[PDB]
């Protein structure tokens, strides 16, 4: 959910950017013309673009934090469950779970940390 | 005769408004029905239709406010960021005008946004630039979560929302849920959403999907998307390796080879792009861009009569076009095959669909008729190329050359003024008047003018012997 909402507002922030560079351009136009009122138009959409892509940006943040405390607390998951054995009954559990992660077998994965 | 096997006979003969009107009418007979439902939207996205490969008109904004090259000054040779122009026309300082005129050429690039934006619209791009690079569906009322689940449904779904609607973000919002539908096992959604990401502006975040999805199965498609996202980031030498494998992958692509000598002829060193453009010949021998490349550069370096043979090739394969006839005549004058050279101009100001194509040929016709003597037929050609076109900046020049000719020195002075005014990048109007300058007086307008023309063909050599006997005259 976490990496669905990150593509998300990454797609809409790219867009948002590319909308701003047009206006760059646009605005820069209006100016070099002498045509100010164009022109404060323009600064003006650019304000309100710099205000929503803010907003997406703190949003953004915030998930991709969690995102990543929610991979290290996977990792650590992982690390705890081979470091529960020792010798070569550690390893086997690492690329085991790592194997069941790729897959998405959770309930196997668990009984990879179950008993090994 | 049926309406639904119809309309679809009308889709595989590439009908595409036939198919459509029945569709709608077996739509409005009955508010349930698929099969015609996805049938009208292929017609509908097939009739605007364009690859995405050769798309690439990033324009102005993408040009100066977006940087994704790694090394700022790179080695010269490792980045796209001959003739002289004593024989070859230019376009800018460098960048000799080219064959095969298409979508994607950028030949050169500006500096700032008031040089591109004060310079004319169609001068770094094929078509003028761009700031930024009732209805059958709306695309708000469609759940694409359950249009994802049914991926017969959801492949020309998403063709009509990419290519017909140009709606980027709710097309990778579908490429997505149709992709973990599929447990990230197509290469076709990879494809997909590897385009979405390209024209958002995320190059990498593209690279990834299409390096993913070369991993599942190679394709000429995926090899030239990647060899675009490498031309996007400024790395020419990683699509060449990436084209190589490709031919190690397709023995004898023609796509690939043409792609190597794109990039080649963008880095500028043509004694390798003629030979991928004959291996593609070797391959295809009705190539229109290898034989209109390979025909330019043997024009161009006094072999027009390689070049004719080359461009009545395209002649003989139904190409039928004002470029190509004006080519022929040039080809066939300088070829000194004087009984076909006027019949084929005649033909492209028939066929020239434009005004500058016919200012073209009236040039053209100019330089034939200055060719055969009799000034005043090249003066009303000039004239009328002026009168077609009037930024066409070669007509003022040589309009200017023939009137000093006659002796009129201040018409002389104004056209070529106007020619240096319109180009800036040409350098025979800036060195006609610095010379006429000499040769009255002011050696400062000689001297502001002679330093322009070695700013435009700085290998020149009358420009460097005036603007010796011009820093001597000041001492």
């Amino acid at each position: 959910e976490y990496h669905s909402v990150h593509q998300k507002l990454s797609a809409d922030m790219a867009d948002n950017s590319n909308l701003i560079r047009s206006l760059l351009v646009q605005a820069e136009d209006a100016r070099l013309m002498r045509d100010m009122k164009t022109m404060k138009n323009r600064y003006k959409e650019l304000y309100d673009l710099n205000k929503d892509l803010l907003n997406g940006y703190k949003i953004r943040c915030n998930n991709h934090t969690e995102l990543l405390g929610s991979l290290k607390a996977v990792n650590q998951a992982i690390q705890r469950a081979g470091h529960l054995r020792v010798g070569k009954p550690k390893n086997q559990v690492i690329t085991a779970c790592r194997d069941a992660i790729r897959s998405n077998n959770i309930n196997m994965l668990f009984r990879i940390m179950r008993v090994g | 005769m049926e309406p639904l096997l119809l309309a679809w006979s009308y889709f595989r003969r590439r009908r595409f408004q036939l198919c459509a009107d029945l569709c709608t009418q077996m739509l409005e007979k009955s508010p349930c029905d698929q099969a015609a439902w996805i049938l009208k939207a292929r017609a509908l996205t097939e009739m605007v239709y364009v690859d995405e490969i050769d798309v690439d008109e990033e324009g102005i904004a993408e040009m100066i406010l977006d940087e994704n090259a790694i090394a700022q000054v790179p080695r010269p040779g490792t980045s796209l960021k001959g003739p002289s122009p004593a024989v070859r026309p230019v376009t800018q300082a460098g960048r000799p005008i080219t064959g095969f005129l298409r979508p994607s050429t950028q030949s050169g690039r500006p500096g700032t946004i008031e040089q591109a934006i004060k310079t004319p619209r169609t001068a770094y791009t094929a078509r003028p630039i761009a700031s930024s690079s009732g209805p059958f569906i709306n695309l708000s009322r469609l759940n694409l979560a359950k249009y994802a689940q049914k991926p017969k449904l959801a492949k020309a779904l998403f063709e009509y929302i990419f290519h017909h609607e140009n709606d980027v973000k709710t097309a990778l919002d579908l490429a997505a849920l149709s992709t973990e539908h599929s447990q990230y096992k197509d290469w076709w959604w990879k494809v997909q959403i590897g385009k979405c990401y390209y024209r958002l502006g995320l190059y990498r975040e593209a690279e990834k999907q299409f390096k993913s999805a070369l991993k599942q199965q190679e394709m000429v498609d995926t090899f030239l998307y990647l060899a675009k996202v490498y031309i996007s980031l400024d790395q020419p030498l990683t699509a060449l390796n990436l084209f190589k494998q490709g031919l190690d992958k397709f023995p004898g692509e023609v796509t690939l080879l043409c792609g190597i000598a794109r990039i080649y002829e963008e880095m500028n060193n043509i004694s390798s792009a003629t030979e991928y453009y004959k291996e593609v010949l070797k391959q295809d021998n009705t190539h229109v861009e290898a034989i209109a490349c390979i025909g330019s550069n043997h024009f161009y370096t006094d072999q027009p009569e390689v070049a004719l043979r080359f461009y009545r090739r395209l002649l003989q394969m139904g190409v039928y076009n004002c470029q190509l006839f004006n080519n022929l005549g040039l080809c066939c004058f300088y070829a000194q095959q004087y009984d076909m050279t006027l019949t084929s101009f005649e033909r492209a100001l028939s066929l020239a669909e434009n005004e500058e194509e016919v200012a073209d040929v009236w040039y053209n016709l100019g330089h034939v008729a200055v060719g055969t003597g009799d000034t005043n037929l090249a003066h009303q050609c000039f004239r009328l190329a002026l009168v077609s076109n009037n930024q066409h900046a070669e007509a003022y020049n040589n309009l200017a050359v023939l009137e000093m000719r006659r002796g009129h020195v201040e018409q002389a002075k104004a056209l070529l003024q106007t020619a240096s005014s319109l180009a800036p990048h040409m350098y025979e109007p800036h060195f006609n008047f610095a010379t006429i300058s000499d040769k009255i007086g002011d050696l400062q307008r000689s001297y502001a003018a002679a330093k322009k023309s070695e700013a435009a063909f700085p290998d020149h050599v009358d420009t460097q012997h005036l603007i010796k006997q011009l820093e001597q005259h000041f001492a």
